[PDB]
């Protein structure tokens, strides 16, 4: 028992388009058909009307000659054929049949205008921030400058639709514009992502908005300061912290000395608890136009192993305030290095040297230490890259080995010793020969 | 040749009983139809003639009327309720319907929810910064918003669309963008986007200081 | 017509201390006069009592042969002589008089304690920010730990007495405790300030907290800079110069920016030639408390190629002089890598994943790009190490692609590719395959 | 030898005619003083004898009594009035008073005003953390206290100390710190203090985040 209208949607003032009604549902050549439209926010309006067979036909002021009521009850459809379009005809237009008017139809909306289709844009938006409190983050949704209607938004396509406001779009000199708003709990949020699905039929524009949020976190107070001094810190070298009868030593020097500046005085923290260095202080150094305040303390090994701090508290005349920095460690749960060995490749072996690789790799951190051994000990050449973070988190290493055929050929055997925490006792190796 | 439809719209609540007419121009005997238009659909035909409710129609839903006037009195509101209704002169070609009256539901008052929000980082970047500020369910429709570009200021560039009586919910939830220049909105810090409704005899603000986020 | 008591406060348990109620307003000598006390809560206990002259001396119970009451009444004076003191003795001690006890003293507060005079501690108590509705700002102030008592707390240095409520003092395990508040109206506080004033007696400990409200979080960084912005150039990325359909841009962006320094007015230089960038200007962004204005402008290949310099004139309000830094090339006779390729080492080869090793070698120089592709096209996971010079003066790259053991045993085909100048027709590439 | 004072405490309001007696063990031949003793200072001689008013004494104020039993009647009561009162055992050393009773004075109910002030920041950093709590201006003096470390606790750690009946105001304004571990605040966050008076049949609370700056 229902009748559905056709196309009819955006047209250029004065031009035309064709409507057409269509039905079902029973007998269509024995009724009457009109059509009615209305405009925004307005009351309705009669127009054309037809008849059953197609003799009486009438029309009204607004589209007398201008718009033509056609029929064709054979395969059931009535028409409307909107010739000369003033701007004042831009509505949606129903179909119903008399009898008294029983049974409109959807609709369709023509709208009058000399505007250019124009894709909008669609702008996040994520809250400042704050608190998220009352476990109802609020989102929304912004749609800007598109033309001409309508949009369809949609939230993580269509699946959330609990508390959801989209708002009725609104012209703004010859652009649209509107938003959508969504009520859901605190916690899925930040976890499970929120998209705003959007498309402007009329155009073709489908989009998928991820609402990221920022980070209200303030950490913007990095400066640099010009006057006096800034020191750095700087951790042991691996090898000292894992050969045992070597002092891993952690230094920390000063560089824009003048001369004013005296003698500083270093004083370091493990874990706030101050200790006395060892006169760390071959002090300054006259370089490029001040000088440079060394401090190298000592310190046991398993003291950096365990994961102690290393505050280098200094006071001086033209100090503003009495500055240190920690170095504590990498972090986190040691990997130990799979490390491998790959001998020269088979396209480079006619040439005058070759390159035996020595391919450490998912380990952590960093912290580690790499020497090759030709013959049976320390050799040179060997160069190492440095720790570049792989994939899943891990690291990895190559260090390249450097000799010639007599030498390879005469299997001279190599090795690759690696220094590693995560270690059996701290170390490995591996080995390659012809 | 002319019917007009009484109360442009009608605020009323359950069980209330609701009535509204239509006067027309000349002599029509009784040859209006009255006909039911909720939102975002198709409208239907509710009475028609003088009374004779429509097959698909409540006892409820009553009309009278014979000339100059028409009624249309409804013993009791309801969810099934909630839509534009008016007249349509059926006499003699052209046919003109009323005006349309809208009928509101009433529920009992019910403050706003807002939440402003900071123009995106994608925004801002092409020039333009959009302060939106979404005050979410809330009855009724009478309520004042009110930016403060900084220390107190409204200012123009203010977009405020409303929504339709939710059926269910049935509370509007106004949104209120703000648009101006990037930079305009870099000269200044804390954007303060209030707003008075009725219910809190205080207004109800919200807002932040342009920072990191 | 009046008398009132002298020192008296706290004295370890059992030792000893001497009170004297000191009288005028009449004549002493004529009267009689006792000394009762009151402990914490507690009634009104008679104790010792003489009389005129000094004949009856009637004492009590608590405190007979180990408190003595004397007089003098020539100099107008009673006294008491506690000697053995009993814990148990602690309270007030009045002085009255005769004829039914009708003038009482002040009173002096001994407190019979083992503990030791320990000074408090002044801890403000702002309020937890929230708005300051109703007008009324109530604030306080807290002391802890203080031995013994009394002590002294005023307002604003006893100014402020409108609403305040000092709060008795509490023992708990040998210190006292207790804390004040201040009704005041919301505006003045903010601005004119409140500070919390107290003293302990017993130490001599004046003290004066300002009781600031809850210090917040994002506060300014607004690090301070002094003479003008410095402009760093940097070269195009290699990949950029090499591949024909992209355009190297070559930029060039100012750093110390307030909220003076215009749009700057970038300009360039292609061999002291000046040319149009291309509007290469976005500008401002509020950084960590300065902006930057950058200059991406792009160029043809072949210029950089050939070897042109690339000056960046700009000119600003603040510019002392209108600076600029060219970026032409990094000169030498250009060595063309060797590119290699390494499939998954034996040792590796039941792991879940492997990786492919991209050897490029004795290059120069470091402006060169790497990519793979498994299948026949772009992939992900190969990393890049950074240029390292070796032995003789040249660089070498390694570079790792990760995949599975399913995906290589398929005889999948993956491909390096290698884009460096000294390469026929600026590019080359190999191919591993199971 | 020993006299005890009736009704350890009364609560009355102005104009109430408010009345105390005194037993003593044995006969005592109106030998009574009923000395006053206003907070924070002096007793003050009242009566002395069986009655006899001291001079710089009120009508009002009144004496009786001769053996085991002595009373004092006091037709209206006042802000002069409010005071603890104790007989004093004049016939034979050793002295004795009374117990004392504590005339509290009436005015009908006034509820509390809270106000939970969150650990100062020089204190966190000594390790320990001080949770205030001031309940100030409410009548009476009954009333029950009660913290929340974080969802619904009390603990212990609590000092709560009154404050004596004001002279004009007429109400208690106790407070109610709370003392514990600095981080063991720091693994809560949102900290109670909640408050059950007679006023408001509903509790009084008031609180926090911890996440507050
Ligand atoms: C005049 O004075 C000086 C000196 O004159 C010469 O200066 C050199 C640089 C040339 O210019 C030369 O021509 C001049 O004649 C001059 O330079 C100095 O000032 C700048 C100011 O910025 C200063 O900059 C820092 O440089 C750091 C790098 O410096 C190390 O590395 C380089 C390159 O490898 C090396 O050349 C340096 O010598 C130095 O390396 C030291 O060297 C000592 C010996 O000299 C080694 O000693 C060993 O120590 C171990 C134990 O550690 C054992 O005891 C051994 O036995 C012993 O031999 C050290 O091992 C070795 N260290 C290392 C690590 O190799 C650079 O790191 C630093 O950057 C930090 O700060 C910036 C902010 O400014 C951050 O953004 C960075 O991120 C970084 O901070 C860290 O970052 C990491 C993440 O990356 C974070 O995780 C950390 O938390 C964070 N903080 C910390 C504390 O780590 C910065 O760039 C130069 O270093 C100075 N020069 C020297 C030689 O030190 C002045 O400019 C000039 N004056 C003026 C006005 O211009
Ligand atoms: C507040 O403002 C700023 C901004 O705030 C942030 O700053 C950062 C750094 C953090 O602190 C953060 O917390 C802040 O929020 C702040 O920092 C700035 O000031 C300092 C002042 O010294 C300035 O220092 C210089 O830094 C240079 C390194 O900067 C580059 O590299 C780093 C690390 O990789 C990177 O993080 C930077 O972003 C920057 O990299 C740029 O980034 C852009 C995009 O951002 C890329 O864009 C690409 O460009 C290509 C074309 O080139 C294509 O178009 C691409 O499509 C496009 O995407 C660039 O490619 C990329 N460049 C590179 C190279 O990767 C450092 O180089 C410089 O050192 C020179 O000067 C010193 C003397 O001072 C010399 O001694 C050095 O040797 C060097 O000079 C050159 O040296 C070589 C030899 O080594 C010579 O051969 C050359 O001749 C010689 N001259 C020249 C001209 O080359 C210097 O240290 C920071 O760079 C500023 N920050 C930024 C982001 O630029 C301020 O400190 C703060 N204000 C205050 C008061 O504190």
């Amino acid at each position: 028992v229902k009748l559905q209208e056709s196309g009819a949607e955006l047209a250029r003032p004065g031009a035309s388009v064709k409507m057409s009604c269509k039905a079902s549902g029973y007998t269509f050549t024995t009724y009457t058909i009109h059509w009615i439209k209305q405009r925004p926010g307005q009351g309705l309006e009669w127009i054309g009307y037809i008849n059953p067979s197609s003799v009486y036909t009438n029309y009204n002021q607004r589209f007398k000659d201008k718009a033509t009521l056609t029929r064709d009850r054979s395969s059931n459809t009535a028409n409307i054929h909107l010739s000369s379009l003033t701007s004042d005809d831009s509505a949606v237009y129903y179909c119903v049949r008399e009898g008294e008017v029983p049974y409109w139809g959807q609709g369709t909306t023509v709208t009058v205008s000399s505007a250019k289709t124009t894709p909008p844009s669609v702008y996040p938006l994520a809250p400042g921030s704050a608190a998220q409190t009352n476990s109802m983050v609020t989102l929304g949704c912004l749609v800007k400058g598109y033309f001409p209607e309508p949009v369809t938004v949609t939230w993580n396509s269509g699946s959330l639709s609990s508390g959801v406001h989209t708002f009725p779009a609104v012209l703004q000199s010859d652009l649209y514009t509107l938003s959508s708003s969504v009520t859901v709990p605190s916690s899925p949020r930040p976890s499970e992502t929120v998209t705003c699905n959007v498309a402007h039929p009329a155009s073709s524009t489908k989009v998928d908005k991820k609402i990221v949020p920022r980070d209200c976190g303030c950490k913007p107070c990095i400066c640099t300061v010009p006057e006096v001094s800034s020191v750095f810190i700087f951790p042991p070298k691996p090898k000292d912290t894992l050969l045992i009868t070597v002092t891993p030593k952690v230094t920390c020097v000063v560089v824009d000395i003048s001369k004013d500046d005296p003698e500083v005085q270093f004083s370091w923290f493990v874990d706030n608890v101050e200790v006395h260095t060892a006169q760390t202080q071959p002090r300054e150094e006259q370089f490029n136009s001040t000088f440079r305040v060394v401090s190298a303390l000592p310190i046991m090994h398993q003291d950096w192993l365990n994961g102690k701090e290393f505050k280098c508290r200094v006071n001086s005349a033209a100090f503003p305030a009495p500055i240190e920095k920690t170095i504590s460690k990498t972090k986190g749960k040691p990997r130990a290095p799979q490390v491998y060995t790959i001998p020269p490749p088979k396209e480079q072996m006619a040439k005058d040297k070759v390159s035996l690789t020595c391919m450490i790799t998912d380990f952590f951190p960093e912290d580690i230490t790499v020497e090759w051994q030709s013959d049976g000990q320390a050799p040179e050449n060997y160069k190492n890259t440095q720790p570049i973070m792989d994939t899943d988190g891990s690291y990895f290493v190559y260090s390249k080995l450097n000799v010639q055929k007599s030498n390879w050929e005469a299997g001279n055997t190599f090795t690759c010793s690696v220094l590693h925490e995560g270690l059996h006792n701290h170390h490995t190796e591996k080995s390659l020969s012809h | 040749k002319c019917a007009h439809t009484v109360s442009k719209s009608m605020s009323m609540s359950v069980g209330e009983r609701v009535t509204l007419t239509c006067k027309a121009s000349e002599n029509v005997v009784t040859y209006v139809s009255w006909y039911q238009q909720k939102p975002e659909q198709s409208p239907k035909l509710l009475i028609y003639g003088a009374s004779n409710r429509y097959t698909g129609v409540p006892d409820r839903f009553t009309g009278s009327g014979s000339a100059t006037d028409f009624t249309l009195t409804i013993s009791s509101v309801q969810a099934e309720d909630l839509a534009d209704y008016h007249c349509g002169q059926g006499y003699s070609y052209p046919y003109t319907f009323g005006g349309g009256t809208k009928l509101e539901i009433k529920r009992a008052d019910a403050a706003p929810t807002v939440s402003i929000f900071p123009p995106s980082s994608e925004q801002l970047t092409s020039g333009g910064a959009s302060v939106v500020c979404f005050l979410n369910n809330f009855y009724p429709k009478d309520i004042n918003v009110k930016w403060k570009i900084d220390g107190s200021e409204r200012q123009n560039g203010v977009l405020n669309s409303w929504t339709d009586q939710d059926s269910k919910d049935s509370t509007y939830s106004m949104s209120s963008t703000l648009t101006l220049t990037k930079d305009e909105y870099e000269r200044h810090n804390s954007y303060t986007c209030e707003a008075t409704h009725k219910t809190s005899t205080s207004p109800i603000v919200k807002s932040f200081n342009r920072n990191e986020c």
